[PDB]
């Protein structure tokens, strides 16, 4: 097991299986306290220095019985984005990365006229899953989301 | 205005949080930069603030109590870790 | 209670300075460690503050006319000079000791 | 001629006599603004360096047209300290650091049972002033102060 501790002392345990991996250590928090991935910020203790997301746990200064510290970034400075319509159009939307894909959805239904489950949105070539927030994406400002119809 | 769910261990994070916030508007006010509307509300929260952890110690054992200069101590630590994110300013505020 | 003149360039500081108050507010609210009286005085100073922004913008010349968001990278750069009562690096790259 | 910036941006202007110490650059902003020597902290703009004691302002970079930080760390958290009476009886006095001379006689005063006016403190061999902050001497913990009586 692993101990994670965050700020004002609060503590919890999570269970790495069966090889240790930083982008799983953040999957694992999320599960257990609701912390998007994208806003955990992750590092040693007591040496306060941040994990690095592609070096395992057991081949940094981590293993079993030790502790890391979560500090989370909020995430949440607005931003501005593009989702392109099924004609091409393409309508700017503020945004926050904390936001879930389906509120970016209410917003793209509203505007253009079309029911949600009509529709699927996709960035880069990948979908976007109702549930998750936008910040899992990566979006940046005036990123092209595009607008996918479904039958 | 959206609200985070937390447990009862927020209580007492909040008191030690806000005493380093007392303690920043004091320094603040040495700088002879704080308004007056301003220092207002620095008394206020010391106000409450002794009031909040007079009312907190009784409700803890004896070797848990701590003081405004010692909860100050421990908020201040947590103010460097939230604007420098990182848990070296900063490892007293437990990350 | 002794009280300590300021000055008129204090309105303007108090603001900038209040503003990285709710930045530390707003993150401390994230470490699920704000209790909920906590996130009410978090939430009042917003609007509070939002309010005396748009107040205070009109009187200033549009250069030096600052919003919320980069009032609140002034009042953590004021904060952390205190924080270490040291403008030493402080503010401007990094130090953290 | 020098300019010296608060933590509000707010700026004032301090003249340098003669040595262009750092020293005489304090005494100035005390009888400018009112804030004690021992109360201030002073760096190089927009280095942000502190200044160094030992050496002249103009070899830090500060000459005229030159702009120095000011911050206000007040010093007031407790310290106790002893005043020996005229017999050589030490006693402890609890103090802070911005309490005045005069204000700690006023203890002396009121545990050995003599009047202010009938005596006098000194440290290391100079005498305290009564409307100067303890801060002006440099006393620290359990540093002792002779008391001296008059006719």
């Amino acid at each position: 097991d692993l101990t994670v501790k965050m700020l004002a002392g609060n503590e919890f345990q999570v269970s790495l299986s069966s090889s240790m991996s930083v982008s799983e250590l953040k999957a694992q928090i999320t599960q257990k306290i609701g912390v998007h991935a994208f806003q955990q910020r992750l590092a040693v203790h007591p040496s306060g220095v941040a994990l690095q997301d592609r070096v395992p746990l057991a081949s940094q200064g981590l293993g079993p019985g030790s502790t890391v510290l979560l500090v989370v970034d909020k995430c949440d400075e607005p931003l501005s984005i593009l989702v392109r319509n099924n004609k091409g159009r393409s309508s700017t939307y503020e945004v926050r990365l904390t936001q879930t894909v389906a509120h970016l959805k209410q917003q793209v239904s509203g505007l253009e006229g079309v029911q949600d489950d009509l529709f699927w949105l996709t960035f880069e070539g990948k979908p976007l899953e109702d549930q998750l927030p936008l910040g899992e994406y990566g979006l940046k400002p005036l990123s092209t989301v595009f607008m996918n119809l479904r039958l | 205005t959206t609200q985070i769910e937390v447990g009862p261990g927020a209580t007492n994070a909040t008191i030690n949080f806000e005493a380093g916030i007392l303690e920043c508007y004091e320094r603040f006010s040495w700088q002879r930069a704080l308004d007056y509307p301003g220092q207002d509300r620095l008394h206020r929260l010391k106000r409450k603030l002794e009031s909040r952890i007079k009312t907190h110690n009784k409700s803890e054992p004896e070797n848990k109590r701590m003081s405004l200069e010692e909860r100050k101590a421990i908020g201040v630590k947590m103010m460097k870790v939230l604007l420098f994110m990182d848990p070296s300013a900063g490892i007293e505020g437990f990350e």
